[PDB]
């Protein structure tokens, strides 16, 4: 389990969860603030 | 002091300093001399934010009960002034430009910073730095722990307040005992959720 | 105006780029039963269009002539959402992303292994790095004067 | 007696010389030689603008002219020339020109064969009829009276300068006039927070 | 109208006088400060013949050593000046 952690740790993974989120995020905010040219 | 019971409070805050109730989650005053700083700004912008508030606010309570016909805060620059707002502005940077820097001086170094320039023999008594004291004290309040944290603790109410006062006059569009007293109207209709 | 352009809620040809786009839409919108989904996305599509012209003409945006928004970066403080306000914004973010690693690299430096922590994440110590990028100006500032910025 | 009360002064202003206040934030006379040749030239300024500051007011209220007004003569064909109202002869562009290029020239360069540091800021001899440098004393407290007396001018030539462009056309007595009818309206703020 | 010969004259007896008499002690000092050289030596010690200073033209029985190459150039300077004022008091130019 604590094997599992550090694994869910290494940088692939974490870069796919963290952009994963980035991804998500960035859209949703796309999607209730659609066609942002200023601010 | 406990912000948070029970966190442990950080190793630069050992309560020798008056408000410290181990509150620094970020690290800010890891530094000495960042602590110091900060504890200037500190009690700086409290200060700024007490006086502020207290003329934001208590003007337009007396409004209210009619006992003086004040202007609110955000429509009280508005072209009613003798001097103009351009020179007040002149005038009032100059003053500034000087008390503050003598103020500075006093902070980069404590006691350089103390007698009347233009008439020597009149002085301020060797005391705190950001509690200067002397002629800033004439009725000679003992400036006691007790008073300091008090201070510390109206300040920091105070510059929350202020920005509870900026942001609510963003959305509503009314004064702070206004909104004050729409909520004492109707508690449970009348909130930031109905406002937005 | 400025630049010798015409303001887009003034613009002609911006308000013939929404027509023709609208009724672009609305020539494929024929085909469709009014009440399937592909009618109801077309429509969707129409909505935001429109929306986003009245948006854009809103905004107190500047179209040249061929009937699209240009940007004005100069300073001008009637577009500083143009460019000054957004890029402030990213300046901040951008610092907070490099502070924060910068702090990550810092903390891990004097380590048994530190390639370790590069390539296996603490995620502990990152979550408490985190936040400290919120406050990076202030925190960059104060080092940059006392010298623990650079060596 | 500094400039900045609480900050240190640098370490070669010792206060020694005339009108050493400590005040150089870019350390700019860390260099001995330099410095020197800095306090010669200030020294130079100093009386330039001493002698212009009046010479700006003067002829502007008895006058009824204008620091300014007094250039546009100039510039044109016709090119005439008018002191205290009376029209001068040889009051034209090209030889007043010729004139004051040739005896400045030969003025400046006369200074600049002197060689002690000294009498190339205070020369003394010719220059000094009275005798007032004849007492080392008198001199070092004259000599602290006359850089006061310059930087002051100086800062009164930035004045005129700046209150020119701001004002274009207008003399500085003018604009005294200007201030003193309206203090609290006619002030900087419509330059600087204005409008 | 301006007499092209009596500005020419002016202006050259001008810069003829300035070079002879004010700035004569300047310049030969500034000349005394330098000497073009290639590594450490000179160009003629290097050595190109053709770039030996000319000992006989330079020599000159006047008191302060005002030879003609200093007629030469003074001159050049103050006829430069002289065609400079007369061109330009030639023309029609109004700002
Ligand atoms: C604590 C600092 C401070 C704050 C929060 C405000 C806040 C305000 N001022 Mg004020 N002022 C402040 C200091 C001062 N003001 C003035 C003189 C004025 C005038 C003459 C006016 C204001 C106005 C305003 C309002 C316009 C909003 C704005 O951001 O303007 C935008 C400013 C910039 C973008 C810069 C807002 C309530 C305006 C107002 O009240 O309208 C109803 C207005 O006309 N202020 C002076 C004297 C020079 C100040 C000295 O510090
Ligand atoms: C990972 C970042 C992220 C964040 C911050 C949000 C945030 C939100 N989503 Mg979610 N969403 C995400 C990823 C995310 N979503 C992903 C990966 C999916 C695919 C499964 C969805 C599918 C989804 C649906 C179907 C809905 C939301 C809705 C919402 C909003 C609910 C309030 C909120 C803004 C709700 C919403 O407000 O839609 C308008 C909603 O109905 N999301
Ligand atoms: C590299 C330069 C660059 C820049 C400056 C932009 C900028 C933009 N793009 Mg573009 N884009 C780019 C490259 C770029 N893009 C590339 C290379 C592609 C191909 C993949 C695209 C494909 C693309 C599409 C398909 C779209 C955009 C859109 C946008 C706009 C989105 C506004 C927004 O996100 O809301 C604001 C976002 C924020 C405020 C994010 C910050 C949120 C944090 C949490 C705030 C934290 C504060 C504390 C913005 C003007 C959208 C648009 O509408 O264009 C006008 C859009 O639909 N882009
Ligand atoms: C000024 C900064 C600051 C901040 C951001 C907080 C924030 C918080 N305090 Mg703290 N607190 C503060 C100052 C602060 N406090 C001070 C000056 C004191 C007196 C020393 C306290 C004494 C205090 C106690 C006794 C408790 C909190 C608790 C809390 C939490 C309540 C959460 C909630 O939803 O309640 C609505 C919240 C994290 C509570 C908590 O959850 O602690 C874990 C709690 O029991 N606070
Ligand atoms: C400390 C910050 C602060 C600042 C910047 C102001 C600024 C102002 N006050 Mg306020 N006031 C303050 C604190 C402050 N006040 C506090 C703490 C109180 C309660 C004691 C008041 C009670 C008050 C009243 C009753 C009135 C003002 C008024 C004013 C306005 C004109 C006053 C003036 O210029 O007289 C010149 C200053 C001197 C001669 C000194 C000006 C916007 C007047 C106004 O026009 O309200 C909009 C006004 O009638 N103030
Ligand atoms: C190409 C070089 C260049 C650079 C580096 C800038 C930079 C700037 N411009 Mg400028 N601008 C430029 C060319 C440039 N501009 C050109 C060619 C034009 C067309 C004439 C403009 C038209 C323009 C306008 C109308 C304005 C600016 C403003 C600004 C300032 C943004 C506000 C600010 O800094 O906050 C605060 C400002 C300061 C701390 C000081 C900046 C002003 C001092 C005098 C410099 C910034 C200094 C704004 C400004 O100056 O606001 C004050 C502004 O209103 N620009
Ligand atoms: C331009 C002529 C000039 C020169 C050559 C000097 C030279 C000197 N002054 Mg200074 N002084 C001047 C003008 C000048 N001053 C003016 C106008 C004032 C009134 C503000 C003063 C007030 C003053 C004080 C109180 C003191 C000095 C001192 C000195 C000496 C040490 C400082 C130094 O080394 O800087 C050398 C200076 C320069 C190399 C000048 C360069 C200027 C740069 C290139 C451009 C500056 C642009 C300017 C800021 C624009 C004007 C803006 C306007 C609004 C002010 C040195 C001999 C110190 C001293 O020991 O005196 C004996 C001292 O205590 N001066
Ligand atoms: C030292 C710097 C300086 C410079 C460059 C000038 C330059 C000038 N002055 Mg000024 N003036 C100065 C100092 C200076 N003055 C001082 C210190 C005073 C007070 C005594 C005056 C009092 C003054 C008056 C009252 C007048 C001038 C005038 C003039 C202009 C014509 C001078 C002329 O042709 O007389 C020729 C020179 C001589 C006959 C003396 C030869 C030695 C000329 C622009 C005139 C002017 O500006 O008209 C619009 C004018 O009427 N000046
Ligand atoms: C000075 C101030 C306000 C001053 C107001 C003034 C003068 C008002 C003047 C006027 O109204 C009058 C008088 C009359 C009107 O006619 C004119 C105006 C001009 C409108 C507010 C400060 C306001 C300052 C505020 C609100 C500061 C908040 C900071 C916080 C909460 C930071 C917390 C942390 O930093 C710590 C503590 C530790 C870290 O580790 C963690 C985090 C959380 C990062
Ligand atoms: C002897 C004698 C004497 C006399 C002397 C003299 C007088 C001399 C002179 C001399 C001279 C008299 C010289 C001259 C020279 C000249 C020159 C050297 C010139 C040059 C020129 C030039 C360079 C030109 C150029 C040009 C051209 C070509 C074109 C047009 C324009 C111009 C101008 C650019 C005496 C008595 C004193 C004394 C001793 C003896
Ligand atoms: C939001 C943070 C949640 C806590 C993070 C869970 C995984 S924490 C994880 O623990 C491993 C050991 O098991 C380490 O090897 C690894 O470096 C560390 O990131």
């Amino acid at each position: 389990m604590r094997d599992l952690k550090t694994y869910l740790s290494v940088a692939p993974v974490v870069s796919t969860l963290w952009f994963g989120a980035l991804a998500g995020l960035l859209i949703e905010i796309n999607r209730f603030f659609p066609d942002a040219l200023i601010f | 002091g406990e912000w948070l019971p029970g966190l442990a409070s950080p190793g630069y805050l050992t309560g020798s300093l008056p408000g410290d109730n181990g509150f620094d989650p970020l690290g800010l005053a890891e530094d000495p001399e960042n602590l110091r700083w900060f504890v200037q700004a500190e009690l700086v912008n409290g200060r700024w934010a007490m006086l502020g508030v207290a003329g934001m606010l208590l003007p337009e309570v007396f409004t209210s009960i009619g006992i003086i016909n004040v202007p609110k805060w955000y429509a009280a620059g508005k072209e009613e002034y003798f001097a103009s707002s351009s020179t007040l502005f002149v005038i009032e940077f100059i003053l500034f430009h000087y008390v503050e820097i003598r103020r500075w001086q006093d902070i980069k170094n404590p006691g350089s910073v103390n007698q009347d320039p233009i008439f020597k023999q009149y002085s301020l008594p060797a005391g705190e730095v950001g509690y200067p004291g002397g002629i800033f004290n004439p009725l000679n309040f003992a400036p006691t722990l007790e008073a300091k944290e008090k201070e510390i603790a109206n300040g920091r109410l105070a510059m929350l307040a202020f920005l509870g006062f900026i942001i609510q006059h963003n959305v509503t569009g009314k004064g702070p005992f206004d909104n004050l007293l729409q909520h004492i109207s109707d508690p449970w209709h009348n909130t930031i959720v109905q406002t937005l | 105006d400025i630049s010798g352009l015409t303001p887009c809620k003034e613009s002609k040809q911006f308000a013939k780029r929404e027509k023709q786009a609208l009724k672009k839409l609305q020539a494929s919108l024929k085909l469709y039963a009014d009440d399937s989904a592909p009618a109801l996305a077309i429509k969707a599509t129409m909505e935001k269009t429109k929306k986003r012209f009245d948006n854009y003409g809103k905004y107190g945006l500047l179209c040249g002539s061929d009937g699209l928004p240009h940007l004005i970066v100069s300073g001008d403080q009637r577009h500083w959402g143009e460019f000054i306000t957004p890029g402030i914004l990213f300046l901040y973010i951008a610092g907070w992303i490099g502070w924060v690693g910068r702090s990550y690299l810092i903390a891990i430096r004097d380590e048994k292994k530190p390639t370790q922590k590069e390539i296996i994440i603490d995620v502990p110590l990152a979550s408490r790095l985190l936040f400290r990028g919120f406050s990076w100006p202030v925190a960059a500032y104060r080092e940059l004067l006392n010298g623990e910025l650079v060596d | 007696a500094h400039w900045m009360p609480g900050e240190p002064r640098p370490a070669y202003l010792d206060g020694s010389a005339p009108g050493d206040f400590g005040f150089d934030p870019l350390g700019l006379g860390e260099v001995p030689a330099n410095l020197e040749r800095y306090k010669e030239s200030e020294l130079i300024h100093c009386r330039w603008a001493m002698l212009a500051v009046p010479g700006i007011l003067v002829p502007e209220a008895l006058g009824y002219g204008n620091w300014v007004k007094a250039q546009e003569w100039a510039a044109l064909p016709g090119g005439q020339a008018t002191y205290l109202g009376n029209p001068v002869p040889w009051g034209t562009l090209p030889t007043i020109l010729a004139i004051e290029f040739l005896a400045i020239a030969f003025v400046e360069h006369q200074r600049s064969m002197e060689k002690d540091p000294e009498k190339k800021k205070y020369p003394g001899g010719a220059f000094d009829p009275l005798g007032y440098s004849k007492d080392p004393k008198k001199l070092e407290e004259l000599k602290v009276k006359e850089i006061k007396n310059g930087r002051l001018a100086l800062l009164a030539f930035v004045g005129f300068c700046v209150q020119q462009s701001a004002y274009p056309g207008t003399g500085p007595l003018e604009n005294l006039a200007t201030h003193l009818a309206d203090p609290w309206h006619n002030n900087i703020g419509d330059i600087l927070i204005g409008f | 109208e301006l007499s092209p010969s009596l500005v020419i004259s002016l202006s050259t007896g001008l810069s003829l006088f300035l070079g002879r008499f004010v700035f004569f002690n300047f310049q030969r000092e500034n000349v005394a400060k330098q000497v073009p050289e290639q590594n450490g030596l000179t160009h003629f010690e290097a050595g190109d013949t053709r770039a030996k200073e000319y000992v006989s033209l330079l020599k000159s029985n006047d008191p302060v050593g005002f030879n003609i190459v200093d007629v030469l150039a003074w001159g050049s300077i103050g006829h430069i000046v002289a065609y400079y004022i007369l061109a330009t008091t030639s023309n029609g130019y109004d700002p």
